[PDB]
């Protein structure tokens, strides 16, 4: 979505930091970090590398983990949502 | 101790390690990782709550952690963590 | 010339924030806080929810635990190194 | 496991826990704790390095950090973290 970002494994952590910086500075008020498999680590990464930039500037609204299936093969995922605080 | 600290094994490790704690009777496990090793620690909680344990397991509780690493020789760095509390329902 | 701020039984944490805030802000770019014994964790909670105000404007550049010997007794001591960036 | 997480008990406890865990044969352990247990951490840590194996246990790294703790119900709250690596010399 024009909300969700999907992590990837092929940017690393301040390339995700970035694209959301330049989201918020646009009027953009809450993302919902997504990765899945090896990527779950690195959404984290993201959400903690936004929160160590913003502190109290940003918030985790939810964070949720869970299970997807693609071609019946069962992928984990988690979910960060994150939220401005003005 | 109700502690499963994921590490460089395979995911099956730790998922047995955790399904050992909850037939021994244990109520609440922390699913504990640092690092690259949160992958396989979130991976290890769905396998259990899926695969083996389905309608059986709550997620009571995640942390979302992050550390600064001073080293005793001024190298620093900084990790995330993650822990996860299941209980059966 | 280096500024140490002992965190103290008799203030609470956010009053010791807003306490180093002050000292930031009259030009004061670095603090050690210090805890000993049961403040050790109040220390730490000091420097966390400094952390959560200032996000990038602040930097835990050092920590030190250790030893001191009080009237025969040892005592045990953190001290965290916060730098005011930007 | 090489970790030793502190909790509600007297120090001691934890020390010795330590001990063993080093006279045990394992030369690096980690003392982990959350919240008010931080301080006891430190204090495990120092009453090893004085009392018990003065000049013979250094410290490899600490790790200082915060978590948010999310519940079922959504609600949040932050918790201080520490664990500190020591290692024998």
């Amino acid at each position: 979505k024009l909300n969700e970002i999907v992590v990837r494994k092929t940017k690393n952590v301040e390339d995700h930091v970035l694209d959301v910086i330049v989201l918020f500075n646009q009027g953009i008020d809450e993302v919902i970090l997504k990765g899945t498999g090896r990527e779950i680590s690195k959404a984290v990464d993201v959400y903690n590398s936004l929160k160590d930039r913003l502190g109290d500037g940003v918030q985790l609204v939810n964070v949720q983990t869970g299970s997807e299936v693609r071609d019946r093969r069962r992928i984990s995922y988690i979910l960060l949502r994150l939220k401005r605080v003005y | 101790s109700n502690v499963v600290l994921i590490g460089k094994k395979p995911v099956m490790n730790y998922v047995l390690a955790a399904l050992t704690l909850l037939n021994q009777g244990v109520s609440e496990i922390v699913i504990k990782a640092r690092g690259r090793a949160i992958s396989k620690a979130v991976d290890t909680v769905e396998i259990v709550r899926n695969r083996f344990l389905p309608d059986k397991i709550e997620i009571k509780e995640i942390r979302v952690g992050s550390q600064v690493v001073t080293s005793q020789d001024g190298r620093q760095s900084r990790v995330s963590t993650i822990e996860i509390a299941i209980r059966k329902k």
